[PDB]
């Protein structure tokens, strides 16, 4: 549970 | 405090260990619509800046602190509750900016700042921008701010609108078929069908989409940090009433945000809209348990519901039909833990 | 006051049972098919071991094990899990008319009470690189439940090591921490915080299959005996090594896999997570170093992994290695609870 | 987190 | 006292003047096709500027130039060289019955004495990036035996810059450094040195050739006007520039080339040495940043290079740089002398 | 003023100097591992050599080998060294935690003052060719520190010649130098200046490895004893040889290589760069003949290798050999300075 | 220390 | 020219 969804 | 008095500790504990990472700030800096746009925002508005006193509500590694430094800030107060508070620490003496940053570990609702500030700078905004309810800590910060004080960023805008994506909701039922089989190495598994069938349907879903997919302007429900009180986050009642461009099967509601900066020189925006450049809030999507028909001219009417919990999050109860001819379909989800698909 | 909670922090565990009460995270694990139909295989192959005995499922999940030990001719199985998996659980005996036999117990394994001693405890205790969860030892902990002489499936549990070569892998995780070393990133210097990014960095096990030409020595092998190991033997693991390099070339770090073997009446079946074998949901786990170490084929390559077992269900590791014939030393930290699951 | 990696 | 002597260290003359005394190295610059058919071609094409003229061909080394003047009807020409080549030279101007035309005059051209002004000078004093070597300040100081009415071949030169990409150039040039990352080379920490070491090798300009798909912007222009400028021009040479990116991406350096012109009484022609262009010699030259700047298509990169010549008969170059739009600045020196043949 | 002074150009030390002041040619040298590893494994292992005992070390570089010197437990190590890469030695002296140990003395050996004499002495003062560099000068120059038990690492240094047939090598000087043997190069003819080319090629000593099977006679050796040779002995270097031909066919020069030998205490350990040996940053050298000499299985090859030093820091050769069955005879001037780095 | 000209093929 | 040749 990622706060913050990994971005590229 | 506030703080721990609306959030469970062991939520908390996670939170901010999520947040003591570095590469987690990196995430977050290499968004280039969302450094950027900040830095735009705080320099292309420098007279809101210059010879002020500056309050940074979560700074994280203090990059906007930076930003408002640049800006010709008198004096900047960062406020992070991580242990990412440390390295910002460390990225200001190196800087050279120890005269106009100071750093103040700990949480905005329990920290004690000196002095009234003249303008909060923050990025509260989490997915569907109320997730991790940190735009309670943002308005709660307001006790800092100066009567004739500004906030930046200063409005956010969070747009619904009605989808149709038959993979999407067929997808549910595919991976919860798992379950409907006889003799799974010999046991009848099919009794667990529906329960993963709701636990499905209960997870928002994170991931971006082709805007053609949409069948209605959104809906927009503004918050105005200047004028809004914390209060007003704990209850969002969202009313809807879509006018349909489209005639289709409605699968459910996708989400964005916009934030504005409103300065005295001009006003920025940093959109997470479907039709910008993708960002990483990406997009939610949460889906009705039954498909709704509509023509294009019917109203789809109907209210989405955001009712905060303890787990820094937000339940979602969703309700909507369609008016002509009364179909009615509804879902209830758990914002705290969504299903990220992108891919 | 139980054993479980006063080596677990609540945050932990509360997210670590929350995680293992979706339906989604059983269906992972259980679609694996090497590792549950090995665990089958295991199980009905020596069917002597269980025919009219008492069993013990510790961390049952969904059951399946105890299907499985039913199938093999068990006269009552007491499948204990803690997560709310335990209502799905049940409603499976239910569903399989198996109410006779299979007996769920809600709770920890450290706080449940059970009617009568049993023959066989059956669990699958491993975590990737085996001691993660520290579920092991609570696998041991159950042994006071187990009649003399009673056996263990899994019985033993060997851990194995190797040198690698990745210069890939090594430049992929090293590209990553500096962006740290960023002397103007949109005008801030971050170079300050490089040394910190490339810690954490490198204290992320690598977890991923790699294929086998990889490796610069034969495994060195870690058993663990459960049948006599005691679950405070599990709070301080020292595994020395002493590699035999078969080539030249850098050594960038540590290779982990592990095998656990069921000792049964008939036969004894292997369950292997080797990236010699095919693929499980264990993959293998590797360990970088911040700087690799230069060996050439004949050198010795000797040093101790260090695994001290902490309060978040997992263990801090400390890596040290040298080259014997030059003296090139390289010490290193993992936290195994921050995996970058990379495949 | 995650203790059980994503498989397949 | 002579103007060579006094911005040339003795030291660096004497290796400078040692290497054009080797025949494998006139060899090496002669069967540069491109550099010895576009001289011919200038000369040739334009004989009524060297019909019944007086010549001066600066730094002669074989005399080939001399005897391309002496093809196009040169009265007399005078061949300047300072290294031992020019007995060499002698030699061919002997055997080929060229004794009425050519004479030959040893020594350096800032201390021979001609007998008479000339109606045209020739010469090579192009190093690679141009102006290395500093050949060029004793082409324009050999004025001193210009007519008024005279002219200069070349007459002009170009200096191009371009921002490029080239991430395997980066990393190829960062993973020698990193050698002295290493904290037990042989049981010796020399991690120490890590950063000296990055400014060594980044300092060094690198030679080679690319292809053009690497380049994010239209070139900038510096030219130098031979028939105008005076040697005091050269001591300082200060290059501003500014880029509008044509591509998104990382911005990894600068690459440099040069044109020049002979602009003749009947044609103009060229010698480029630009990557669209057939190679030479000089091949084309890239300056490193230690850390690339991140721009976006429609950014402006803007800065200065900065040349001060130094008496080792090269410069040191400066090279700042800053995307406009998001201030990332990069500072970078360059020993122009210490260059890294990649070819 | 000094005796590196009175031998050597400014010039050519100017040069020589900022060439080791680039942290790139101490890489160069260290990832060496042959040259690195022996020079580790001779101290360490010969740790009675160096335990409480002052060392001196000329021409430190980074320091690498005072760091062995201290991880076999000297007292006090002095590391002389003229580039600038001193001021890096003495970085890593600090990092390492061994300034009370180790002493960097930026400077000629010939030229520094040391406070007191000395044990042992290390260094690495071979060129390729072994006398390259006129290193070795400095090295034996520094034994007006050595107390009267010194000893030196290395003690010896053996360089070995031996004739070999390389037919493509020899044909490759003229392939280049007939580039100027055409009558018009745009109108030039360059054919005046052929002979002179082909002199140019062949004053170059080659650089680079080959396969032991060219060589056609068993190698004769000339020693150098460190610890009993003076500077002087080094300004003429004549090497008699007389080789008995084991394989028939033409003698296109002479190879060189060289051992080097740490005669201590325990145990005496051997570098070499033989090309019976794994390939080190030495290669081995090549001097051709002018014209082949043809011998047969049994014939004898005699003649004199003649090197004499000059102020470049290198040697000038003179090669004269003659197979005495038949008189043919053939020479060759060469210049050390400038070889020819032919490796691929 | 760099030969000026760039060898060349 | 370089006292020690370029080695790899
Ligand atoms: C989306 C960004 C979150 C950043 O703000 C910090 N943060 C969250 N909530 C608080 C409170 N209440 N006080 C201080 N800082 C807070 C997060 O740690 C993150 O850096
Ligand atoms: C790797 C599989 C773990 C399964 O076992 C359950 N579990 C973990 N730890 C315990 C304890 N102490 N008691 C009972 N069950 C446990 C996990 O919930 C998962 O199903
Ligand atoms: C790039 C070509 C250089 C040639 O010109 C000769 N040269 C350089 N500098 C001088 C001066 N000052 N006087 C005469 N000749 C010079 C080089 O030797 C080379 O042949
Ligand atoms: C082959 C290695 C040479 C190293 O020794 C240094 N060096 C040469 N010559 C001297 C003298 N006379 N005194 C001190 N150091 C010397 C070279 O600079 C290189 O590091």
């Amino acid at each position: 549970a990622a706060p913050r969804p990994p971005f590229s | 405090s506030v703080f721990s008095e609306r959030t469970e500790e062991s939520s908390a504990v996670q939170y901010f260990q999520f947040y003591g990472y570095l590469s987690q700030q990196q995430n977050m800096m290499q968004d280039y619509v969302r450094t950027g746009t900040y830095q735009r925002a705080i320099l292309q508005n420098h007279t809101d800046f210059k010879d002020k006193i500056v309050l940074d509500v979560g700074c994280g590694s203090g990059i906007l602190s930076f930003f408002a430094a640049q800006a010709g800030a008198r004096k900047i107060y960062a406020v992070e509750a991580s242990t990412m508070a440390q390295h910002a620490e460390v990225l200001v003496k190196s800087n050279n900016l120890t005269d106009r940053i100071v750093v103040i570990p700990g949480k905005v609702e329990e920290v004690s700042l000196p002095e009234q500030v003249d303008i909060i700078i923050s990025e509260p905004m989490g997915y569907m921008l109320f997730n991790e309810r940190m735009l309670e800590s943002y308005l709660h910060a307001k006790k800092y701010l100066k009567p004739s004080g500004n906030m930046f960023p200063t409005i956010g805008d969070v747009h619904l609108a009605p989808f149709t994506d038959e993979q999407l909701y067929m997808e549910q039922f595919t991976k919860a078929n798992f379950w409907y089989q006889p003799s799974f190495h010999g046991v009848d598994l099919s009794a667990l069908r529906g329960a993963a069938v709701d636990e499905y349907f209960r997870q928002p879903v994170v991931d971006t989409f082709d805007i053609r997919i949409l069948m209605a302007k959104s809906v927009k429900y503004t918050v105005n940090f200047l004028e809004a009180k914390e209060g007003d986050l704990h209850r969002i009642e969202i009313p809807f009433k879509f006018h349909m461009l489209h005639s289709g099967l409605v699968h459910g509601l996708a989400f964005w945000f916009d934030v504005a900066f409103i300065g005295s020189i001009m006003t920025v925006w940093l959109s997470t809209a479907p039709t910008e450049p993708l960002t990483h809030w990406y997009q939610v999507r949460c889906l009705f348990q039954s498909p709704l028909f509509a023509k294009a001219g019917d109203t789809l009417s109907g209210t989405c519901l955001l009712i905060a919990n303890k787990r820094q999050s937000y339940d979602i109860s969703i309700v909507a039909q369609v008016d002509q001819t009364g179909s009615k379909s509804s879902n209830l989800l758990d914002l705290k833990n969504p299903f990220f698909r992108y891919t």
